[PDB]
RNA sequence: AGCCUGAGAAACGGCUACUACAUCCAAGGAAGGGCAGGCGCGCAAAUUACCCAAUCCCGACACGGGGAGGUAGUGACAAUAAAUACUGAUACAGGGCUCUUUCGGGUCUUGUAAUUGGAAUGAGUACAAUUUAAAUCCCUUAACGAGGAACAAUUGGAGG
């Protein structure tokens, strides 16, 4: 009898809302940020992750950074910088969240800032606690108390029984290759994502190549005046309209589409290639950083 | 120059009532509870205390009232 | 209902969101269809402030109400994976 | 099992969709469907202001976003507000 | 690799050396029969402490096991083998107890230059020659005609000859080394044939217990004469 | 820093003696076996190079300290039968 | 019900006891105590086993100091109680004793580890104090009712 | 006084000594109120009438 | 399906042919067949930890090599012990408590957000030394470490 009662108490527990996909057959890459406070190291984890995937010493790397992770999916990793409007602009955009906590310093007001923002916003399906900072510690008593107290306060703050990663030393400037490979153990074997209602409604798209295509006899003529530009990136929500859609840049304004181009993709994961063996050769790990190095 | 997280956000309290010095300590308030409650038992009976004091005998120092029975009639 | 403890919901309506008197039970009221088999039951809120947390459609887990109208026999416990007096203590925030 | 119903039903439209507009390439995929999603475009945007291009810096990223009909007009927002729990 | 308990009860090991317990390496002794060189250095006499102690021990030439330098540490040595440590000058002995245990003895050169070996068996060798096979598998090419078999021998140990041998005989005083009696020194008063497979003895102790033990278990150490020091 | 020596082995063969030590500081802080290699020179009539400490547990309640000591033949004698990491611990 | 209710306040208010918790394991174990005592009242007497269990329980019982040396028959051992037990505290002990002067002051005492039972000193106020080990409570060494340095408020007021 | 003979230290126990002899209070209805042991009143009561029976 | 080594195998370690997948290529050719981990809804909960240091095993052999073994980390599922305060003096108020029987009876010291004074200190911070393969824990341990607006007790229920 206890068994049909743990089974129903499942079978309740497995239900949701019945809200729509708008997942297409060829995903776009799924948004990976890397939020923070300021001084924590957001732009060490994206050249560790980098170089773990791509195998590219990215020097200096901006801009969202689309990689191949698999036959089927990919990612894109995006460092939000550490302004209110970045991390307001890309809380509604966030596939996957690496949310980085300062070890012994604690919990930062911009942490909790971007949980709470974030959780009002829209809830997405995997956040990541990744605690850093973790060599400026004396003590390994004191260490393991610092780590019961931020894996329970980050417990209560988003839900109860997270993941909470520890990447411990900075070695090579770039971060422990095991760590950081359980870490991708972690964010690459995924599953789809949360059925947003805004993102399952709303065409939405994050600019990843940007050029100014405007006449130098303009420019020469007036130095401040109306220009056009060619922004390169992943439609991802539903379809754009054929003609005359309404856009908002973000921290822009409002504007109109004048042309869109529909073009192959510069990382074509092996699944759009071949249109049942498990890994990936390394003709397939791709790097598509337009605006990085 | 970072900004700390305050008490409030670092233990999330919420809206708690807001409860006693008394009630923190679980053993301090069963201190204060048997005082005040073998205080409301000398109001209900009689407790012994001590019989004359080092002084003697100064009178039944509260009172004597001559119509009261107070036996257990058997 | 079904064999569980608990079964979970969607906010169709509140019913009742009109209602003049604050702790009327009318007013606590709220109607839900039940995921599971599909039937629409009617569950209590504890509280009329405690009713703005409920939007409409929203993933409501209901339990039973065992002690003005007497017989809705459900109330409303978590809404959105968030316990609701936690939500209604300011302890959580509702992940929408 | 009305959640795997409704969730079916919900997958039955998603495929009359994609079975509806798989029969023409320059009617039904460029002009019907618009710009499928997934697909790498590249946008030119008319008339934008210089000051964008003069303070432009490629840390803080560029989100392009699709207004619907209804979010171009104006009017009083009627809204269900409430101060946050550790605002001061 | 046997576990502790796995081990035989007779080499004891306390709740000290791990679960795990050394086997016996493949030599002359059994090997339910036996006491390794390690358990009879580090875990009887403790002259060692660890199993590296011990290689540094054994690899130099300083333990010497019936006369001759044995260097691998699991060296079987289970019954009646003079160990002679020099740096120490001494000379220990294998016997047994009443209990059924391992027993060491402290002895200088005098009783350690020789060894009292139970015959196995006699044969005429290649060559035509009579030899003799021991319990320690000694063995000696052209013996004394009338050693046959369960009798013991004084082995000379400095050059392997037959020095004395003592007959099986009731009314000598044996000691057993199997069997359910197994390690009671007491005299062999009767012998029955039981001819078709495992004959048997009877013996009694020097305090009256009479019990049967077979002759193959049986061990003969002397009529009075205790030609190896059993321990006062 | 009071000392005493129980069970002193001799062990020829390891040519090393063996002691175990009962130190005691009442009201000081813990030993540092290393000056206790050092104290472990005149007492026996020895170098310091060739003493080798470990065990070394202290009592409960402060006073009392159990150790275990070694004392070799000669520093080529440590060098050739002592571990590795003890080696380590003492500094050769 | 308000006869345990009042019951376990008397306790816990006449030994200065946390909360009930120490009170039903009291129980618990006089219960136990008390359920082998009848256990062995069950057979009759001069049976061998309840000779030697009996004898046995009771001496156990008159070692730790429960059991009054004067009686020492089962029916008395069935006659037992937690306020006995609860007397056999240590804390009730220091107390009666006089090293402190509440039962409230005794339990800070032994928390803050200023007594000792014969050798090492003892943090917790609900250690079974023996008979033979009654006497030998006294205040450790390094506790400044003992000796040693003269303390904290001392050292901070003397500064 | 296992550590004196040869004297290497010991582990203070393990995961798996613990994990037996903690088991062993789970079976067994032995407790300890003070210094002294109170055993059970099951089959360790019949070994003493079956002793001066013999 | 057949064969090869060796003291010990019908090793599955290799080969051959057939069958079935599957990879690189310059399209001529060429190498290859395990477990562990995550998801198993769109919503979730124990480390991808360190070493052969002990016990043990294999070798030309004291040194070289071991996925048994031991060490550490998580844990409100339980279970164990118990912090969040102890103790005075003075000043002032005259009420505090109870009930069967209630516009009635019973009992006699109780308070206060009052003013002041003493001490005690473990959580934490922590020099060391020690433990250990190297660390940690434990035991030792110098120095700091309490006045509420804090070193910040909770969960429920009833009522003004
Ligand atoms: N010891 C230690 N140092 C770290 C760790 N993580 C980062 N750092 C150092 O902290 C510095 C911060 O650099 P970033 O990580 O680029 O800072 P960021 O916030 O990512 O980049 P900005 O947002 O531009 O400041 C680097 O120089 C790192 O070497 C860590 O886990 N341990
Ligand atoms: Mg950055």
């Amino acid at each position: 009898a206890r068994q049909a009662a743990r089974s129903h108490d499942i079978k309740e527990k497995r239900l949701h809302v019945p809200l729509v996909d708008r997942l297409p057959d060829e995903p776009p890459p799924r948004l990976v940020v890397i939020v923070g406070p300021p001084g924590v190291g957001k732009t060490t984890l994206l050249k560790s992750l980098v170089r773990r995937y791509t195998k590219e010493t990215m020097s200096d790397p901006v801009g969202p950074i689309t990689v191949v992770t698999s036959k089927k999916q990919r990612l894109t990793f995006i460092e939000c910088p550490n302004e209110l409007e970045a991390m307001i602009d890309m809380a509604k955009v966030a596939d996957i969240v690496l949310l980085m906590i300062d070890g012994n310093y604690g919990f930062e007001m911009e942490t909790m800032e971007f949980l709470n923002i974030l959780a009002n916003t829209g809830m997405p399906g995997n956040v990541f606690g990744i605690l850093t900072h973790l060599d400026l510690f004396k003590k390994p008593s004191a260490l393991k108390d610092a780590k019961k107290r931020l894996k329970h306060r980050l417990w209560t703050e988003l839900y109860q029984g997270a993941h909470l990663f520890y990447l411990s030393g900075v070695l090579n400037g770039r971060y422990p290759d095991r760590e950081i490979h359980n870490l991708s153990r972690f964010l690459s074997v995924m599953k789809n994502p949360r059925p947003l209602v805004w993102r399952n409604t709303h065409p939405y798209t994050i600019i990843d190549n940007y050029r100014d295509i405007t006449h130098p006899t303009k420019i020469e003529e007036d130095p401040l005046c109306d220009r056009t530009i060619e922004l390169s990136g992943y439609l991802r929500g539903t379809n754009f309209a054929a003609q005359g859609q309404r856009v908002h840049i973000a921290g822009v304004g409002d504007f109109t589409i004048s042309k869109i181009e529909e073009l192959p993709d510069p990382c074509p994961t092996p699944a759009m290639e071949k249109a049942p063996r498990r890994r990936l050769d390394e003709k397939d790990k791709k790097l598509w950083a337009p605006m990085a190095d | 120059g970072k900004r700390q997280i305050t008490w409030q956000i670092q233990k999330n309290k919420g809206l708690t009532p807001n409860r006693k010095k008394e009630q923190r300590n679980p053993r301090v308030k069963k201190r204060k509870k048997y005082e005040e409650k073998q205080k409301k038992l000398r109001s209900v009976k009689a407790v012994y205390k001590g019989g004359e004091g080092p002084g003697g005998y100064q009178g039944e120092l509260s009172g004597i009232k001559t119509n009261l029975v107070k036996s257990v009639k058997l | 209902f079904g064999g569980s403890s608990h079964a979970k919901g969607i906010v169709l309506e509140k019913v009742g969101v009109e209602a003049k008197q604050p702790n009327s039970a009318i007013r606590k009221c709220v109607r839900v269809q039940l995921i599971k088999n599909g039937k629409k039951v009617t569950a209590f809120v504890p509280n009329d402030g405690c009713l703005n947390f409920v939007d409409e459609n929203d993933e409501v887990l209901l339990a039973g109400f065992g002690r003005d109208i007497p017989g809705v026999r459900f109330k409303v416990v978590k809404v959105s994976g968030v316990g609701l007096l936690a939500l209604w203590k300011e302890k959580k925030e509702k992940p929408r | 099992q009305w959640y795997e119903m409704q969730k079916a039903m919900l997958q039955k439209q998603l495929d009359i969709n994609k079975a509806e507009y798989a029969e023409l390439d320059e009617h039904q995929r460029r002009q019907v469907e618009g710009y499928r999603a997934g697909k790498y475009a590249r946008l030119v945007i008319e008339g934008v202001p210089a000051e964008f291009c003069k303070n432009f810096q490629p840390r803080m990223p560029i989100l392009v976003g699709g207004l619907s009909a209804t979010e171009d007009r104006f009017g009083f927002v009627q809204v269900r507000i409430k101060r946050h729990r550790w605002h001061k | 690799h046997q576990k502790r308990l796995s081990a035989p009860s007779h080499w004891l090991l306390d709740k000290l050396s791990g679960a795990y317990a050394p086997r016996p390496s493949t030599g002359p002794h059994k090997l339910r029969d036996c006491m390794p060189l390690i358990v009879f250095v580090r875990n009887r006499l403790k002259y060692a402490l660890n199993y590296r102690e011990t290689k540094a021990i054994m690899m130099q030439r300083l333990v010497k096991v019936d006369g001759k330098v044995r260097t691998d540490i699991t060296y079987p040595a289970g019954f009646m083998d003079v160990i002679t440590i020099e740096k120490t000058g001494e000379n220990f002995r294998l016997i047994y107890d009443t209990k059924g245990r391992f027993t060491v003895h402290r002895i200088t050169d005098e009783e350690a230059k020789y060894k009292l070996g139970k015959v196995k068996r006699v044969q005429l060798g290649r060559g035509g020659v009579p030899f003799l096979v021991t319990h320690d598998a000694r063995t000696i090419r052209y013996p004394d005609p009338l050693i046959k078999v369960n009798d013991t021998v004084k082995i000379d140990l400095e050059t392997g000859k037959i020095t004395d041998f003592i007959k099986f005989d009731t009314g000598a005083l044996a000691m057993i080394t199997g069997g359910r009696n197994m390690g009671r020194v007491g005299v062999i008063t009767h012998r029955e044939r039981h001819d078709g497979g495992f004959g048997i003895v009877h013996l009694k102790d020097a305090l009256d217990n009479t019990f049967a033990t077979r002759e193959s278990n049986v061990f003969v150490i002397g009529s009075e004469k205790p030609w190896i020091s059993l321990p006062k | 820093v009071t000392l005493r020596t129980r069970k002193f082995i001799r062990n020829p063969l390891l040519s090393r003696k063996q002691m175990v030590v009962d130190i005691l500081h009442p009201g000081r802080p813990n030993i540092s076996k290393d000056e206790l290699r050092e104290k472990l020179a005149t007492m026996y009539k020895a170098q310091k190079d060739q003493v080798s400490v470990f065990g070394l547990r202290t009592q409960y309640g402060g006073g009392k300290t159990t150790g275990f000591a070694l004392i070799y033949d000669s520093p080529e004698a440590l060098k050739k039968f002592e571990p590795r990491y003890r080696l380590v611990r003492a500094g050769l | 019900e308000a006869a345990r209710l009042d019951s376990e306040l008397k306790l816990v208010g006449e030994y200065g006891l946390r909360n009930k918790r120490e009170v039903w394991r009291v129980l618990l174990t006089l219960s136990k105590i008390r359920r082998a005592a009848r256990i062995l009242l069950t057979l009759d007497e001069k049976d061998p086993k309840r000779l030697f269990e009996g004898n046995a329980l009771i001496r156990r019982l008159v070692r730790i100091g429960v059991l009054d040396e004067s009686r020492m028959k089962l029916d008395y051992v069935l006659a037992l109680k937690a306020e006995d037990f609860l007397e056999r505290r240590l804390q009730t002990l220091v107390y009666k004793l006089g090293l402190a002067k509440s039962i409230h002051h005794a339990r800070v005492l032994i928390r803050q580890r200023h007594i000792r039972v014969g050798k090492q000193i003892v943090n917790v106020p609900s250690f079974m104090v023996r008979l033979d080990s009654q006497k030998h409570i006294d205040f450790a060494l390094t506790s400044p009712f003992g000796g040693g340095r003269p303390g904290r408020v001392r050292r901070k007021k003397a500064k | 006084e296992y550590e004196e003979t040869n004297f290497v230290r010991l582990p203070k126990e393990s995961k798996k000594e613990r994990a037996k002899r903690a088991r062993m209070e789970g079976r067994s209805g032995r407790m300890n109120f003070g210094g002294e042991e109170f055993r059970e009143l099951g089959e360790g009561a019949e070994r003493i009438s079956r002793l001066t029976k013999a």
